[PDB]
């Protein structure tokens, strides 16, 4: 359930 | 003869003149020493006060610099885990530099408080 | 004739002996002055270096305390969200690295630059 | 065009 994060920048 | 007389009076005259001039010498030495005493004290206080004012000025430079670094820090996002610059956004006040830090912090506490989707 | 010449004789011997001694005593005096002053200089300077360097060390230690304080404050700052317009603590989230303490600040930063840069959905 | 924001 730990969210998959995408890079911000 | 005459030489004994001359030698006598010359000797005693030299002793008397020497006696007076060594008193002159003692007085000149004392005078010079007192003059440099006061002079060195003035130069001393002067230098100490300039050095302390230098300290104050440096303290203020450092304070200003620190303020600008605080501002720069405020204008950036930081990893909640290692406090390096963030590259991933989770939720409010919660970003990370890496997936490693994200999962570390997740299993450490963030499971319980995550305000994300 | 000789009771006079002996007197003159003696007088000139006394004169030149006294002049020679007086000169000798003069630069002996000058050297004694030089010695006393050169020694006194060093004593004064040495005392000066001691006091001054103690002060300089107090300064260095104070600087290090300040640096440490700053380090901690940097960390605390890193654990908070801040208004981008003014630098008070943020309570409104717009988008990435862009939060505000108030709507007023939001509008100010909007018209200043954030209009052209807002990445909010 | 300015997004409407709410407190977090
Ligand atoms: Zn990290
Ligand atoms: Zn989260
Ligand atoms: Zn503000
Ligand atoms: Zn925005």
């Amino acid at each position: 359930s730990m969210p998959e994060l995408s890079p911000v920048l | 003869d005459h030489k004994r007389e001359t030698e006598r009076v010359v000797r005693e005259a030299l002793e008397k003149l020497r006696s007076e001039m060594e008193e002159e010498k003692r007085q000149a030495v004392n005078k010079a020493v007192a003059n440099m005493q006061g002079e060195m004290d003035r130069k001393c206080k002067q230098v100490k006060e300039k050095c302390k004012e230098e300290f104050v000025e440096e303290i203020k430079k450092l304070a200003t610099q620190h303020k600008q670094l605080i501002s720069q820090t405020k204008k950036k996002q930081w990893c909640y885990n290692c406090e390096e610059e963030a590259m991933y956004h989770c939720c409010w006040n919660t970003s990370y530099c890496s997936i490693k830090c994200q999962q570390e912090h997740w299993h450490a506490e963030h499971k319980r408080t995550c305000r994300r989707k």
